[PDB]
């Protein structure tokens, strides 16, 4: 350091000059958001910039999934139901609730609240029969039966 | 006049002893130059009163540069230039992280 | 048993009190996303305090999905039912959905506040008017980043880009419906940077002779409203005769007259007098002989 402090004159190398080490990049202040809608904010910028430069309309529940891949498994539950209720057919008609009153959506939207339900308890199933295998006796046959 | 805002939520006394002192001298000592700072103190401080006593959580980012600041040394709000931390100092750091469960850079703010 | 049974069953005949929404309030959203109530869903789960970012973003899914059965005015309650919707479905007033969510960092957040009101960019009310138009022409008027937002004019008059150039290729009716409302909330000097910005150009100087008018013979104070609306109506004026603006000419011919009545005033506020003279004999607002 000493033979640096005696160098600019004669030496040729490092100066004690200031070196501009900070970006921009959001204020560490109080932004009134919490972690998990500023997560969430984050998504709907990383969707809006894609319709913006008319890129592909992405997904918006695997978007809005990945913030509840986070924090509570409850949240992360939820957006698995809310993705299994959203896994739909949708004729792509001018109108909410024409495609909300059909016979056809009504129908899948049953057959979807059915398999969530069905896997559910399958996976209950499971978790009771793994946490229990010598009262289960499973053996190596894999199948729902 | 960019950056530093970055690190004014790790402190985990500084902050609350100077919402404190404000807070009394505006409230138990009726002090009128204390209410137009109380007003921006409050409009700082309203996510820190809507999670009491919750922790700034551990990372990666902070992590990293607390074990390499032996080496590549940190940077402290206030003091210009990066701090040469010891290795005593970044190993109590690290305790006080899986004691409390704060985050690295938090836990050198509080030693 | 259909399932419009088994809907009203839920939410209208067991309802919050069978369900112990207060302990078990996953469980009552799951009994109403399952049955595919959705709207009535994110009604509940949105009263919820750390629940109602996943209530706007669920519900943000339903809408560009086009799931979302949306209440047809501005004043209705956050959930609804319509004079032509079967008795078991509902509708969510999904402006007032993000009008209460965006209501928590409008005046802090508002780079972000602008993307939640992006999903209004092709709804409008019962008078035609847009939501997005209308939603960010109430954030700018109480959150004031109208550099930062709707973009400034630099020195030469040039216009540098806010965040809202992103979601239009055109600007100029925001600007000016946000000019408008300013002018309607008295705050006339940014209703005449805003009304500039958008080169509505009659309209800035509209504001600026009513801001000079009591202000002309007071005396040319360091920071005062003289200096301050002096050195703008100057900036303007430099622009103007810069870029070839001319207007109309009774509020044209008003402006550099208040210009050169300030002239006449500070050169007979620094005893200059004789100065003060040879200005008010070209001006010829009063008769010598």
């Amino acid at each position: 350091h000493t033979l640096l402090a005696s160098g600019e004159d004669a030496l040729d190398f490092t100066q004690e000059s200031e070196p501009s080490y900070i970006s921009d990049v959001g204020p560490p202040g109080r932004s009134s958001l919490d972690n998990i809608e500023m997560a969430y904010a984050r998504q709907i910028y990383i969707y809006n910039e894609k319709i913006v430069n008319g890129h592909l309309q992405p997904n918006l529940v695997d978007l809005c999934a990945s913030v509840a891949e986070l924090d509570d498994k409850s949240i992360s539950d939820m957006w698995t139901m809310v993705k299994q209720m959203t896994d739909v057919l949708l004729t792509p008609a001018t109108d909410a609730l024409k495609n909300r009153s059909s016979v056809e959506v009504r129908m899948e939207f049953v057959r979807q609240a059915l398999a969530y339900l069905e896997q559910s308890y399958k996976n209950y199933t499971l978790v009771t029969v793994f946490g229990n295998l010598h009262q289960a006796q499973l053996g190596g046959v894999p199948g729902t039966y | 006049a960019t950056p530093l805002a970055v690190n004014s939520a790790a402190s985990l006394w500084g902050p609350y002893k100077d919402i404190w002192h404000k807070v009394g001298n505006a409230l138990w000592r009726r002090q009128p130059e204390a209410v137009h700072l109380l007003d921006k103190i409050l409009k700082k401080h309203k996510p820190d009163f809507i999670s009491l006593f919750k922790n700034p959580p551990k990372n990666v980012q902070q992590h990293e540069k607390v074990q390499k600041a032996s080496t590549e040394g940190v940077a402290i709000q206030g003091q210009q230039g990066t701090r040469l931390l010891p290795e005593q100092l970044i190993k109590e750091a690290f305790i006080l992280s899986d004691l409390f469960d704060i985050g690295e850079l938090a836990a050198v703010e509080l030693l | 048993l259909t399932l419009s049974q088994f809907q009203k069953q839920l939410l209208e005949d067991y309802g919050e009190s069978h369900f112990t929404v207060n302990q078990q309030p996953f469980l009552y959203f799951q009994v109403l996303f399952l049955t595919a109530q959705f709207e009535a869903a994110v009604a509940f789960l949105f009263r919820m305090e750390r629940l109602r970012c996943h209530a706007v973003h669920v519900a943000l899914v339903l809408f560009e999905l086009k799931l979302l059965l949306k209440s047809s005015g501005q004043s209705a309650q956050l959930l609804s039912h319509e004079p032509g919707d079967p008795p078991c479905l509902r509708r969510l007033n999904f402006v007032r959905l993000l009008m209460l969510y965006t209501r928590k960092f409008e005046s802090t957040d508002p780079r972000e506040a602008l993307q939640y009101f992006y999903f209004l960019r092709d709804e409008k009310d019962s008078q035609g008017e847009n939501m997005f138009l209308r939603c960010v022409s109430e954030l700018v008027i109480e959150s004031r980043e109208f550099d930062m937002i709707l973009g400034k004019l630099e020195n030469d008059g040039s216009r540098k880009p806010g965040v809202i150039d992103k979601f239009t290729s055109d600007t100029k009716p925001i600007i000016n419906k946000v000019a408008s409302v300013a002018e309607n909330k008295g705050l006339f000097e940014e209703a005449a940077k805003l009304y500039d910005l958008a080169k509505n150009a009659d309209k800035v100087l509209e504001l600026m002779n009513k801001l000079l008018s009591p202000v002309v013979p007071q005396i040319s104070a360091p920071q005062s409203n003289k200096e301050r609306l002096k050195n703008m109506a100057l900036s303007i004026a430099e622009r103007y005769r810069a870029q070839g603006i001319s207007a109309n000419k009774f509020v044209d011919s008003t402006f550099y007259l208040l210009l050169d009545l300030i002239t006449f005033f500070d050169e007979y506020h620094s005893g200059h007098i004789d100065r003060a003279f040879d200005i008010i004999e070209r001006l010829k607002l009063v008769p010598l002989n």
